[PDB]
C-alpha cells in the first residue's frame, strides 16, 4: 500500500507540472499568434462588450 | 462598479475601498494575482461610506494593500444539490477530499430567515439513533433540535456518528459539520463514515482549527443551507426522493469561540464571557432553520444535533445555556459515567426531550415507559445502595434490576441496533426475563440474542418491524412469538 | 472628465491607437483621463477600467482553462 | 421623503434625507427592495444634515448603498380592533396566517404610545386562581397585575406558561393577547396554536379570543425589539374599551437582547456586560404600558430568561422592579426532577397579604417559607455532617421541609408528551388545606417519596394507602 | 522509474504538448481559429515542452 | 522594498513603504543596525498607505524613526536540514551556540507553513511505541498526536525526554526537536545542554540526535510566540523525508502567554481572562502541523503549565482541545526513588481503547487502573486503622498494587552512567503480557523488591531466582 500511495502522489505531481507547462506553452503560442495576427483586431470585440 | 481595491489588511478584515453597488453580505472575489493561483473570497459586512469592511474567508496573509477585488453579485452562498452528497467540502462549498470538482445546478444562500411559525408542524416521524438509551429515553423526531452536551472526551462525536451510521435505510441525508475540530479528528470521522458505507448519503463540511476565524463561522450556516435544500427541494436517495435531513453541527462551542474572535477583531463591544452580545442570535438563527415543515409547505424536515462542550461539567455557562434554550431537548453525557465504564454515558435523570416523545414508534414507547419508570426507581434507590443487608427484598430486587438495565444500556461503539432489535431487547429486559442473568454478562447476552434473531428468527424481526406502528404493540401474536423466541434462547443458553 | 480610466492592452500600441481607445469611449464621457500599461502577460485583449468598471478580455480564457483542467 | 442609503452596518441603516424633510425620531421609512415588497425600517436617531439612523427589522443583507428610502411620515402602525382577534401578526402588523390581509377600514394605531399617566393607574388587584400549588400558594398569580417567571435554560418556563394558559384561558371572561418577543418557533408557537385551537369554549375556540404577535427568535433584532410594542398596541385597544385582557409576553429578556444588539450596531457606548446604555428607559417604555387602568384590566404574565444562571444580570435585575408577583425557577430544583422548579424562598408576591388572599392562606405561606428557610440555613450542616447532629425539632423541620419541597411538584396536562403522569389541577383552597395539614404534623409518617408529583394531600394519602 | 518513463514519453512535443496547446487555443482564445493568420511557426515547434 | 521606520512604540514598530511592494502579513522585515547584525521584525498588520505594523522581536532600544527597513518578501527564513542537528538556534534561525554560522548552501524555509491537507491525514490512529513501560501501558502515545506532561521540573522530566529521544533514535529514524518556548537562559539552557551532551547512547550523544530552538525569556513576546513555529519548520523537513520526529515544546502555556502579550501590544481587544481574541486560531496554527501524514509523522510531547492550577482556564482548555495523551509526573512518586514518576491514575490517553490498541491492552490497563484506584482508596484506611483491620481478598490487591507501582520503574538507557544499570527497552506487547501475567497471580510469592528498576516479567523472575 505504501508504494502505491507514493507512486500516486508522484503521478499526480507530474500531471500538475505537465499541465502547468502545457498551459504556459499554449499561452506563449497564443501571444505570438495574436501579435502576428494583429493585437488591434480584438479591440473592437472588447468595445462590443462595453 | 463591480471592482474595488483593498486599502488595509488587518485582524482578518480588509477594507475594500470603492466597491459600491455591493449588497450587505456579498461574497467578494479577490481575483488571483502573482503568487496566488486560486481566489480567496470575502464577506462584505460593514458597508459604511467610502469603505467596505470584508471578512477574509481564509488566511489574511495572502492579500496585500492595493489588491483588486471584484464583487460577484451574489449574497454569500454555498453550492448545494445532489452533487454534494458523498463529498467533503469547505464552508465555501469548495471540495477538500480531492475527488473532483463539485457538480451543482443551483446555489442556496446561507444566512436566511427561518421559514417561520405557520410553516411548521409538530414532529411525528421518529429518528432512530441506534443507541438503546437515547432511542428509549430521549426520543428524537424528524425536525427536532436535540442538543448533545458533554464534557470534552465523553462521546458526543461518537453518539453523532452512530446516529449518522444508523440512518442507512431510513431515507435520511446526514450532514456532519465539523467546526473548529482538528484535521486528524475530521479525517478519522470521514474514514469511519467511509468504512461503514454511510458516506454515500452523508455530506461533511469541514472548517478545522487551523482555518481562519471567518470559517468555523459560516460552516454551520453552509451545512444548514444544504439541509434546507434537502428539506425543501429534496434529493434522490436509493432511487427515492427524500426531503428529510439530519445535520450535526459538532462543536458549537468552538463556533461561538470563532465568532467571538471575529467580533473582537472587528472591535465590537464584548458581552458576558467576552462573547459578543449577539451570540445568542447567531446560534438561534443557525438552529431555527431546522424545522419540520407541514404538508402544505412540502412536508420536509431537518433534524439538528448541535454539540456543546462544557468545562468541568458546568452546564450553567453562557453558550451551553444559550444552546439549551434554543434547542428542544438535551443529551447530557456525564464524565463520571463515562469513566465508570458506562460508555454511552447519559445523565438520564436530567437528559430530556421536550418534543418527540409523541414522535416515537408506539412499540418503543410502550416498552420504554416502564423502562424509564424502573430507571427512576433505581436512581431513587442509589442512596440506599451503600447499606448492606439492611434492605428488604423489594429494594434489593429494584437495585439489581436497575443495575441490569444500566448494563443493558451500555452499548459498544460503531454498532447501531435496528428498532426491532431494540424493542425486542427492552421487552425481554422489562418482563423479568433477565433477572436470572448475571450483570457482567448482560452485554454478551444481548449480542447473542441479536445474533440469534438475525440468524434463526428473521420472521420475528420482520413481524415486529411491520407491527411497530400499531396503537397497541403487545398484540397476542407478537407477544407469543417473541416469548417463544426468548424461551428457546434461554433453553439453548 | 469627472472619472478616470486605466485601460491596458496586451502589447504597446501606437499614438493613433491611443486616440482610438480615447474616442471609442463615447458611452460615459467621450474622452476621460486615461493611463496605459503594457504588462506583456496580457494577450489578445484589453483590460479597460472606466470609472469604477473593469472589463476583462485578455488572459482570462487561459487562466480559466487551468481551473478547468485542475 | 425620498432619501438614499449611506451606510448599512448590520441591521442599522443610515440614510440621508433632504434638509427640510428629515424623518421624525420614530418614523417608519421603507426601502422598495424591488420584487414589489418593501423593507420597513424604524428611525432611532438623527445625526445631522438630514442623516438618520434606522433599524431595518428585516433581512437587510441583500441591499446596497445608494438605494432609495421612502419616508412614510408616521411611526409603525398596526391594526387594532375585533378584526385582530384570532389572527397572527408580525411586528409590522402584517398577518402571517393563511387568512387575508386586514382591511383598510380597520383602525391603525402607532406602536409607540405614551404609557398611562399617574391618574389612570388602577391599584386594585386580587388573587387569580391558576391551579398550580407552588404558584397559587407562595407567589399568587395576581389578577390585573404584572407577574413573571424567571428561569434558566434547562428549567421549564415554557411548560409552566403553557400549563398556565391551558388552565386559565378557557374561563377568560375577555380576550387575550400572546406575544413571543423571543422564543422557539416550535414550542413557543405552532404548538400553542394547536393547543389553543383544540380548546373549545361553547363552540368558540380559545384561539377565537386571542391575538398573537410573534417576531420569533429567527427574526432579526428589530422585529424582536418592537414585537412587544406591537402586542401592547394590539392589547391596549381592548383594555381601553373595558375588556379584561390576559397578556402573555414570552421572554422579555429576548426583547432586551434585541435592544442590546441594535444598540451595539448603533454605536452607543456599551454598559455593564455589553448591554445598551438605555436599558432602564427601554424597559420602562415597554413595561409601563402593561398596566391595568381605570378603563380596563390587563392580567399580564411574562417570562424572563436569565443568561447562564446569573440573576444579577442587568435584564432580570431591571425586570424585578416592574412586577407584582415574582416567580423564580432554579436550575438545581429542576435537576432534582421537580418540574415546576419554583424556589419558594426567592419567589414572592405583592398580594400575599391576609386582607387580600385570606388569613389562613397568608399564615400557611409564611410557615411554608419559614420552613425551607430553616432548611436553607441547615443545608451546609446537613451536607457535611448529616441529619443526626441537628436537634429533634430541627430534624423534624428538616424532613418537613424536604416533604414540602417534594410536594410543590405537580404534574401538568401539557407534560403528557414526555411524562406519563396525568395532569392535576389543584384549587388554591385545596393547596392551602393540604399544606396546613402537612405542617400540622399529618403526613409525617408518610415517606418523602410519596409527595413527588401528586395533587392535593388526599391524593398522597390515597397513594400511601394503596402502598399500605 | 515507471513514473519517470511515463512522464518522459509525455514530454514529447507531438505526444501531448502539441495536442493540448492546439485544442486549448481553438477553444479558449477563439473557435476553430488556432492557425488563423500565420501561427504556423508555433505549430509543434514553439510548444516543444 | 527599502521602507523607512515611521513609529517605534515599545516592541511594536510601524514602517512606511511605497504604495506598491508593501510587505504582506508575516513578512519579516529587516532593519540594519549599523553593523553586521540586524533586527528582524515580523509584519502583523497593514494600515493605510504603505504603513505596516510589526513586532520588533529584538531590543528595539537603539532604533530611530526614519531608519531604513529592508523587506525580505517572505516569512522568517529558518535553516533546515541535517546541518541543524546538534545545533542551538533562536527564533530567527541564527545559531546561538559556539559554532559558526549555518551558511548559505543550506535550505531555508518560511516559518509560516501550512498544516497538511485533508487527504494527507492518516485515517487510522497508530500507537507510538516509546518503550517505557508506564508510558506505553497506562497513557499510550499516538503516532502524530500531541501529548502533555505535568510536572514541577524536579521530577525527572528531562530524563524522560532524553529517554524518549534515545529510544526513537536507536529504534526508529530518530530525529528530535526541542522547542524552548520561554526557556530560562540558565536553568533551562545550559543545564539541558550539559545533560544532553553528557547523556550518550550507542556512542552517540542525545544532543547530536536532536536540534534545540530556544526562545529565551529575555526575548520580546514575538520571539517567544514564533519559536514554536521555528521548531515546527525545522521538524517538517525531517518529516518530509518519511522520518518520525518527536517535537518537545517546553511550557506551551508560555507560548499562549506570549501570544496574549503580542495581542495586547497590537491593541486588540482582550478575550475571556484577558487572553488574545485569536486564542483558538493561534493554537490551531500551531499543533495542527503536528500530525501523522502519509509521508511521515510528527509526534509531540509538550509541557503544560496550568495557570493557578486552573484547567478550565481558556489557555489549558485550548491546549486540552488539541491533546491525545496526558502524563502527570507526581512529586510524591519521585520522592521515592522511582525515576519514571508517572501518576497512573491522573495520566490518561485517547488511544487507550479496544478498537486500536487491542482488547488485551485495554483490559490489562483497566485492571491496573482498578487495582491502583483501590489502593488509593485504601491509603487512608491503612494510615488510620493499619494493615491488620483490612480484610482478605483486598490485602492481596494492596500488595499487588504496591508491587505494580514498583514495577513501573524502568532502567533508562540515558541514565546507565549515573545509576550503573543498563537501560531496557520494553515493547508494548511485552509490557501488556508481563502486566497481565503479574495481575493473574504469577509473582505473588515474589516480595515488593525484585520489581524495582526492572524490565519485563521474565527479568524479575530471573532476578528472583538469582
Ligand atoms: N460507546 C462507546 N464505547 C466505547 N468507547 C467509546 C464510546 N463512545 C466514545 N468512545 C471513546 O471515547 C473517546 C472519545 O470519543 P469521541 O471521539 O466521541 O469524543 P467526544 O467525547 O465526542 O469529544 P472530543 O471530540 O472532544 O474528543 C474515544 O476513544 C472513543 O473511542
Ligand atoms: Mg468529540
Amino acid at each position: 500500500a505504501q508504494a502505491e500511495q507514493e507512486r500516486i502522489r508522484m503521478l499526480s505531481e507530474a500531471k500538475s507540472q505537465i499541465a502547468d507547462l502545457v498551459t504556459l506553452t499554449a499561452s506563449r503560442v497564443l501571444g505570438a499568434e495574436l501579435q502576428a495576427r494583429g493585437h488591434d483586431a480584438l479591440i473592437a470585440e472588447s468595445l462590443a462588450a462595453l | 462598479v463591480n471592482v474595488g481595491t483593498v486599502i488595509a489588511v488587518g485582524d482578518g478584515v480588509a477594507r475594500l475601498s470603492g466597491l459600491d453597488q455591493v449588497v450587505a453580505s456579498e461574497i467578494v472575489e479577490f481575483p488571483p494575482k502573482a503568487g496566488r493561483n486560486e481566489s480567496i473570497y470575502g464577506i462584505a459586512l460593514n458597508l459604511e461610506q467610502d469603505s467596505v469592511a470584508a471578512i477574509i474567508l481564509g488566511d489574511d496573509e495572502t492579500i496585500e494593500e492595493g489588491d483588486m477585488v471584484t464583487s460577484t453579485g451574489r449574497v454569500i452562498s454555498v453550492p448545494v444539490g445532489q452533487g454534494l452528497l458523498g463529498r467533503v467540502v469547505n464552508p465555501l462549498g469548495q471540495p477538500i477530499d480531492g475527488k473532483g470538482p463539485i457538480v451543482y445546478e443551483k446555489t442556496r444562500p446561507i444566512e436566511r430567515i427561518a421559514p417561520g411559525v405557520i410553516t411548521r408542524k409538530s414532529v411525528d416521524t421518529p429518528v432512530q439513533t441506534g443507541i438503546i438509551a437515547i432511542d428509549a429515553l430521549i426520543p428524537i423526531g424528524r425536525g427536532q433540535r436535540e442538543l448533545i452536551i458533554g464534557d470534552r472526551q465523553t462521546g458526543k462525536t461518537a453518539v453523532a456518528i452512530d446516529t449518522i451510521l444508523n440512518q442507512k435505510g431510513q431515507g435520511m441525508v446526514c450532514i456532519y459539520v465539523a467546526i473548529g475540530q482538528r484535521r486528524a479528528q475530521v479525517a478519522q470521522v470521514v474514514g469511519t463514515l467511509e468504512r461503514f458505507g454511510a458516506m454515500e448519503y452523508t455530506i461533511v463540511v469541514s472548517a478545522t482549527a487551523s482555518e481562519s476565524a471567518a470559517l468555523q463561522y459560516i460552516a454551520p450556516y453552509a451545512g444548514c443551507a444544504m439541509g434546507e435544500e434537502i428539506m425543501e427541494n429534496g434529493v434522490m436517495l436509493n432511487g427515492q426522493l427524500v426531503k428529510d435531513a439530519l445535520i450535526v453541527y459538532d462543536d458549537l462551542s468552538k463556533h461561538a469561540v470563532a465568532y467571538r474572535q471575529v467580533s473582537l477583531l472587528l472591535r465590537r463591544p464584548p458581552g458576558r464571557e467576552a462573547y459578543p452580545g449577539d451570540v445568542f442570535y447567531l446560534h438561534s438563527r443557525l438552529l431555527e432553520r431546522a424545522a419540520r415543515l407541514n404538508e402544505e409547505y412540502g412536508g420536509g424536515s431537518l433534524t439538528a444535533l448541535p454539540v456543546i462542550e462544557t468545562q468541568a461539567n458546568d452546564v450553567s455557562a453562557y453558550i451551553p445555556t444559550n444552546v439549551i434554550s434554543i434547542t428542544d431537548g438535551q443529551i447530557y453525557l456525564e464524565s463520571d459515567l463515562f469513566n465508570a465504564g458506562q460508555r454511552p454515558a447519559l445523565n438520564v435523570g436530567i437528559s430530556v426531550s421536550r418534543v418527540g416523545g409523541a414522535a416515537q414508534t408506539r412499540a418503543m414507547r410502550a416498552v420504554a415507559g416502564k423502562l424509564k419508570g424502573e430507571l427512576a426507581q433505581f436512581r431513587d434507590l442509589a442512596a440506599f445502595a451503600q447499606f448492606a443487608s439492611d434492605l428488604d427484598a423489594t429494594t434489593k430486587a429494584q437495585i439489581e434490576r436497575g443495575q441490569r438495565l444500566q448494563e443493558l444500556l451500555k452499548q459498544p461503539q460503531y454498532q447501531p441496533l435496528p428498532v426491532e432489535d431494540q424493542v425486542a431487547v427492552l421487552y425481554a429486559a422489562t418482563n423479568n426475563y433477565l433477572d436470572d442473568v448475571p450483570v457482567p454478562l448482560i452485554t454478551k447476552w444481548r449480542d447473542d440474542f441479536l445474533a440469534f434473531l438475525r440468524t434463526a428468527h428473521p420472521e420475528v424481526r420482520k413481524l415486529i418491524y411491520d407491527n411497530r406502528l400499531d396503537r397497541k404493540f403487545p398484540t397476542p401474536e407478537v407477544k407469543e412469538a417473541l416469548e417463544a423466541a426468548i424461551k428457546e434462547f434461554k433453553a439453548t443458553s | 472628465r469627472a472619472v478616470d480610466a486605466s485601460v491596458t492592452s496586451a502589447i504597446e500600441l501606437s499614438a493613433e491607437q491611443k486616440e482610438r481607445i480615447t474616442r471609442e469611449l463615447q458611452q460615459r464621457y467621450g474622452d476621460v483621463h486615461v493611463t496605459y500599461h503594457v504588462d506583456p502577460t496580457l494577450i489578445g485583449g484589453l483590460i479597460i477600467r472606466v470609472g469604477d468598471q473593469v472589463l476583462d478580455n485578455s488572459l482570462r480564457a487561459r487562466l480559466s482553462a487551468i481551473q478547468r483542467v485542475l | 421623503a425620498k432619501g438614499v442609503i449611506q451606510e448599512i452596518i448590520g441591521v442599522v441603516i443610515r440614510a440621508k434625507f433632504p434638509e427640510d424633510e428629515v424623518p421624525e425620531i420614530y418614523n417608519a421609512i421603507e426601502i422598495p427592495l424591488g420584487n414589489g415588497d418593501r423593507l420597513v425600517c424604524e428611525v432611532q436617531q438623527q445625526l445631522g444634515n438630514g442623516v438618520v439612523k434606522a433599524v431595518a427589522m428585516g433581512s437587510t443583507d441583500g441591499l446596497r448603498r445608494g438605494l432609495e428610502v421612502i419616508d412614510t411620515g408616521r411611526p409603525i402602525a398596526v391594526p387594532v380592533g375585533p378584526a385582530t382577534l384570532g389572527r397572527v401578526f408580525n411586528v409590522l402588523g402584517d398577518p402571517i396566517d393563511g387568512m387575508g390581509p386586514i382591511g383598510p377600514e380597520v383602525e391603525r394605531r402607532p406602536i409607540h404610545r405614551d404609557p398611562p399617566s399617574f391618574e389612570e393607574q388602577n391599584t386594585q388587584a386580587q388573587i387569580f386562581e391558576t391551579g398550580i400549588k407552588v404558584i397559587d400558594l407562595i407567589a399568587p398569580f395576581t389578577r390585573g397585575g404584572k407577574t413573571a417567571i424567571f428561569g434558566g435554560a434547562g428549567v421549564g418556563k415554557t411548560v409552566v406558561i403553557q400549563e398556565l394558559i391551558a388552565n386559565i384561558a378557557k374561563e377568560q371572561s375577555g380576550f387575550s393577547v400572546f406575544a413571543g418577543v423571543g422564543e422557539r418557533s416550535r414550542e413557543g408557537n405552532d404548538l400553542i396554536h394547536e393547543m389553543k385551537e383544540a380548546r373549545i369554549d361553547e363552540n368558540t375556540t380559545v384561539f377565537d379570543k386571542t391575538v398573537m404577535v410573534f417576531g420569533q427568535m429567527n427574526e432579526p433584532p428589530g422585529a424582536r425589539l418592537r414585537v412587544g410594542l406591537t402586542a401592547l398596541t394590539m392589547a391596549e385597544y381592548f383594555r381601553d374599551e373595558g375588556r379584561d385582557i390576559l397578556l402573555f409576553i414570552d421572554n422579555i429578556f429576548r426583547f432586551v437582547q434585541a435592544g442590546s444588539e441594535v444598540s451595539s450596531l448603533l454605536g452607543r457606548m456599551p454598559s455593564q456586560v455589553g448591554y445598551q446604555p438605555t436599558l432602564g428607559t427601554e424597559m420602562g417604555e415597554l413595561q409601563e404600558r402593561i398596566t391595568s387602568t381605570k378603563r380596563g384590566s390587563i392580567t399580564s404574565m411574562q417570562a424572563v430568561y436569565v443568561p447562564a444562571d446569573d440573576y444579577t444580570d442587568p435584564a432580570p435585575a431591571t425586570v424585578f422592579s416592574h412586577l407584582d408577583a415574582t416567580i423564580s425557577l432554579e436550575r438545581s430544583i429542576a435537576e432534582r426532577a421537580i418540574f415546576p422548579a419554583v424556589d419558594p424562598l426567592a419567589s414572592t408576591s405583592r398580594i400575599l397579604d391576609p386582607n387580600i388572599v385570606g388569613e389562613e392562606h397568608y399564615r400557611v405561606a409564611q410557615e411554608v417559607k419559614r420552613v425551607l428557610q430553616r432548611y436553607k440555613d441547615l443545608k451546609d450542616i446537613i451536607a457535611i455532617l448529616g441529619m443526626e447532629e441537628l436537634s429533634d425539632e430541627d430534624k423534624l423541620t428538616v424532613q418537613r421541609a424536604r416533604k414540602i419541597e417534594l410536594f410543590f411538584s405537580q404534574p401538568f396536562t401539557v407534560a403528557q408528551q414526555f411524562t406519563g403522569r396525568p395532569g392535576k389541577y389543584v384549587p388554591v383552597k385545596k393547596t392551602v388545606e393540604s399544606f396546613a395539614r402537612l405542617l400540622n404534623g399529618e403526613g409525617d409518617h408518610i415517606p418523602e417519596s410519596f409527595f413527588y408529583m401528586q395533587g392535593d394531600f388526599d391524593d398522597v394519602l390515597a397513594a400511601y394507602e394503596a402502598s399500605q
